[PDB]
């Protein structure tokens, strides 16, 4: 599909020969993976008090 | 073992149509045909049936494979109508005897009329002798209703085994709706 | 229906080969065989063929034989090995249109719904393209039969493929008159451009052979096209049609008279480049 | 023994099977079978190649599956003529060639039975048009690389003509393999009927090229021309200057006229004098 190669995309390449294989979704850099959704917390606007 | 090629030609003209047999006249010939190439495989292994016809369209309705399933699928509302044409049924099935894989293999073909055919018995003994040039022995086998005392089928099993063939035969039709699988139960015993 | 079709030296060279290995028979044998491959864009492509077993008896022509479980397992690897192939009709090696093609193609229908027939060369004479095809169509009309079929030629040409030049332009190594100047126009369209209207003139020569004395069917529909001949036949040179060639001369022949007294002062300018390393060399060297 | 002199004959139909099925699954090595005709000790014949399908995805050489060339082997058997596997090949896509590690086993499987199978390697990317890259190879023992004994005992002037790649020099040849000289089998049966069907150009030239541009064409050159011809009317003026082989390195970064000056006279003559000449043959045929 070298109609949806476009400017800007990740891809995945060849290393013998280098070529492209494959087209690719975006990256989501584990710092921030591990920055999403580590929380188990279970706080409440019960326990706040005072403002 | 013995090297032949059991070539059956089925009957898809319009006058085996009635349901004077019990089953059908379709069905009984259906699975008198299936023991027939059930008795070819299981003496030698080599034989594969398929099956042509003999109509207005000579067609490869199912192609020369041991498979039978194939069989099985098409002889399901096959829709058998249609004007014989048994002059031209000779060369659907000689020429197709060579375009087998094997020359080697005995040229055997059953033939199934079940119609009047209104052919010429000058017409059949060019090609009598024509196959008297090739070397070919078929044992045609009437079924279904024909002109009684089979006419101009005499006279071409004579002169297909002539020149020192002398082992054809030629089974007649009886003229009575009969279970058809003791009808059959003689070539299967003895050529 | 179909616009044109387009056929790769690969299948052309894919039948001849076939055409040697049954050359042995030497009484009479035609290449019939299977064609494939896929048309996208209205436009029919050819890319790979192969060819299957087939006899004909001379008395009652009627009786042909394909084998078609050759046909099927054979074409089950070549989808299995390729899935972008696909079948895209058949072909005959045709010599002049043998009998059995009109009813060849009514067998295998069921497999191509456009299955389109190629009429190929074997002995490679003529000043044209040798590679002939039709197509297929039915008519409940006007005079012949109540059941009426006839081919009908739709246009041929050789189509190239980058990966097969290289292999097309190695294998020639004989002759390719390339470097297009003034003169490849002049000979691929100009010597053979008017000799190729030649046999174009030619052609309803051969149809005219019935003036009193040839077949029976006369014309019905192939006359109106040849009254339209002679009719929109073009304008003759009393008009401006004079005028207005003259007045194209007085102009395309001006940029042929600038271009050409360029052309002068170009290769003057290199004769000096030439004195120069003659006169300016004899005292150094010697 | 072998005379180094093995002049591997091939074909005219198996190069266009060869690159055909190089190309279209390019970047993952591809490989197929040989079916040719074996002859005597000096030379091979292999007239026919069948592709083999592929296994999975990743660049491999991966194994054959005699189910498919057993049923292959009999398929054209019955009905056109035998033949026998003389070889096998594969494609590198963009090296050159050579046997690497992975395609030496595959090849050394195949020297069981016949001991003179051929390693063929095509490679449809570095060929353009007279080039088809080739050097089919076959393996050398390596028992006789611990005698140090040279194999195939030169006895015609016939094998050291072409000179190997340093590149494959660098991988098994010659200490594992060796090449061999081939050239093709061309005959008349095809020269001719490829070389009159591949560009003929039907009525082209019995045509006027759009005949309100095509004057309107022959100013969209002229008047550009004239300011190209300002600069030659310029870069000759500064000659009798600083030696003309300083004209030669200091002239890469701006264009000249004097290559770009004799260039639009080509174009503005062939675009003419085809085009007149094509209008006044049309005067004489048509009425
Ligand atoms: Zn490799």
């Amino acid at each position: 599909d070298k109609s949806k190669l476009k400017p800007g995309t990740r891809v995945a390449l060849d290393m013998t020969t280098l070529t492209i294989m494959r087209y690719l979704p975006r990256e989501v850099d584990p710092l921030v993976y591990n920055m999403s959704h580590e929380d188990p917390g279970n706080v409440s606007y019960s326990e706040i008090g005072g403002l | 073992m013995v090297l032949e090629s059991t070539m059956v030609c089925v009957d898809n003209s319009e006058y085996m149509r009635n349901g004077d047999f019990l089953p059908t006249r379709l069905q009984a010939q259906q699975d008198a045909v299936n023991i027939v190439c059930h008795s070819k495989t299981r003496s030698n292994p080599e034989n594969n049936v398929g099956l042509i016809t003999l109509a207005n369209d000579c067609e490869v309705l199912t192609t020369l494979t041991p498979d039978t399933g194939r069989i099985l699928s098409k002889l399901h509302t096959v829709q058998p109508k249609g004007k014989i044409t048994f002059c031209t049924g000779i060369r659907v099935a000689h020429l197709a005897l060579k375009h087998r894989q094997g020359k080697n293999h005995k040229m055997r073909i059953i033939a199934f009329v079940g119609s009047p055919v209104e052919d010429n018995e000058k017409d059949l003994v060019k090609l009598a002798k024509r196959l008297k040039k090739e070397k070919v022995n078929v044992d045609i086998i009437n079924f279904g209703e024909e002109e009684v005392n089979t006419e101009k089928l005499t006279a071409f099993v004579n002169t297909l085994n002539g020149k020192d063939g002398t082992g054809s035969h030629l089974v007649t039709v009886p003229p009575g709706p009969s279970l058809a699988d003791a009808l059959i139960s003689s070539p299967i015993l003895a050529g | 229906a179909v616009q044109k079709v387009v056929v790769h030296p690969l299948v052309l060279l894919s039948v001849v080969d076939h055409f040697n290995r049954i050359g042995k028979v030497g009484n009479q044998k035609r290449v019939v065989g299977v064609l494939l491959g896929s048309w996208q864009k209205k436009v029919l492509d050819v890319s790979n063929s192969f060819a299957v077993p087939f006899d004909e008896d001379d008395k009652d022509d009627s009786v042909w034989f394909l084998d078609h479980d050759y046909l099927e397992n054979m074409y089950g690897m070549f989808k299995k090995v390729n899935a972008r192939e696909r079948i895209v009709g058949w072909y005959h090696t045709g010599p002049k249109l043998h009998k059995n093609d009109i009813a060849i193609n009514e067998l295998m229908k069921r497999y191509c719904p456009n299955s389109v027939l190629v009429i190929i060369d074997v002995k490679p004479k003529d000043l044209g393209l040798p590679t002939e095809a039709y197509i297929s169509v039915e008519e409940v009309h006007d005079d012949g039969t109540p059941t009426s079929k006839t081919f009908e030629h739709v246009t041929s040409e050789i189509g190239a493929e980058e990966a097969e030049e290289v292999g097309v332009e190695h294998l020639l190594r004989d002759i390719k008159d390339t470097t297009v100047g003034t003169l490849s126009q002049r000979i691929t369209n100009q010597v053979h451009g008017l000799k190729g209207l030649n046999s174009k003139l030619l052609d309803i020569r051969s149809y005219l052979e019935k003036v009193a004395t040839g077949k029976l069917p006369i014309n019905h529909q192939i006359i109106y096209q040849l009254q339209d001949v002679f009719n929109l036949l073009p304008d003759v040179s009393l008009q401006e049609f004079v005028k207005a060639f003259y007045l194209k001369t007085n102009d395309q022949m001006v940029v042929v008279y600038l271009a050409s007294l360029i052309r002068s002062v170009v290769a003057l300018h290199n004769l000096i480049n030439n004195k120069i390393a003659n006169r300016d060399a004899e005292k150094k060297e010697g | 023994a072998v005379d180094t002199a093995e002049q591997v004959y091939i074909s005219s139909l198996a190069l266009l099977k060869m690159l055909k099925h190089g190309r279209a699954g390019v970047p993952m090595e591809v490989m197929g079978l040989m079916l040719g005709e074996f002859v005597d000790d000096y030379t091979v014949r292999v007239i026919d190649v069948f592709a083999m399908p592929q296994s999975g995805t990743g660049v491999s050489v991966e194994a054959v599956d005699p189910v498919f060339q057993a049923k292959m082997l009999d398929m054209l058997k019955q009905t056109g003529r035998p033949e026998m596997v003389v070889g096998w090949y594969h494609s590198h896509p963009g090296f050159g060639c050579w046997l690497s590690g992975v395609d030496i086993n595959t090849q050394q499987s195949f020297e069981a039975l016949s001991e003179r199978a051929v390693a063929v390697v095509v490679d449809p990317i570095q060929s353009v048009k007279g080039k088809v890259v080739i050097d089919a190879f076959r393996l050398i023992n390596a028992n006789m690389m611990v005698l140090g004994h040279e194999p195939r005992q030169t006895t015609s002037n016939l094998g050291h003509l072409n000179k190997p790649s340093i590149q494959a020099l660098i991988h098994g040849l010659n200490r594992h393999y060796y090449s061999i000289t081939i050239n093709y089998r061309k005959n008349e049966l095809e020269q001719k009927m490829l070389l009159n069907l591949h560009k003929k150009s039907w009525m082209e030239g019995l045509t006027l090229q759009d005949y309100s541009e095509h004057c309107k064409h022959n100013e969209s050159v002229v008047k550009e021309m004239l300011e190209l011809a300002k600069n030659y009317n310029k870069a000759v003026e500064e000659e009798d200057k600083m030696t003309p082989e300083q004209l030669a390195i200091k002239n890469v970064g701006k264009q000249d006229p004097k290559r770009h000056l004799e260039e639009h006279v080509d174009v503005l003559m062939t675009s003419n004098i085809v085009q007149c000449l094509a209008a006044m043959l049309d005067t004489v045929v048509f009425k």
